[PDB]
């Protein structure tokens, strides 16, 4: 909260196997503003992702 | 998996792209028999 979010750095990173987005398009994220993000963090087997 | 109408990905927006209403077929096959060497002469943008 209370901060500015350049998603280009994340989306252009080769570090990621997936970037699937379910009510917004990842190309358009920089053209959005919203109340809160909430980031949820954990680890699993790849076969379960 | 990116070669579909309206897909987006590290290939399917930065270079090649199919129309958002396409009519056609996509056909692919494994080629590690012949195109592997590694072979750096295959490139993307």
């Amino acid at each position: 909260s209370n901060c500015v979010a350049d998603y280009s750095v994340l989306y252009n990173s080769a570090s990621f196997s997936t970037f699937k987005c379910y009510g917004v398009s990842p190309t358009k994220l920089n053209d959005l503003c919203f109340t809160n993000v909430y980031a949820d963090s954990f680890v699993i087997r790849g076969d379960e992702v | 998996r990116q070669i579909a109408p309206g897909q987006t990905g590290k290939i399917a927006d930065y270079n090649y792209k199919l129309p958002d209403d396409f009519t056609g077929c996509v056909i692919a096959w494994n080629s590690n028999n012949l195109d592997s060497k590694g072979n750096y002469n295959y490139l993307y943008r």
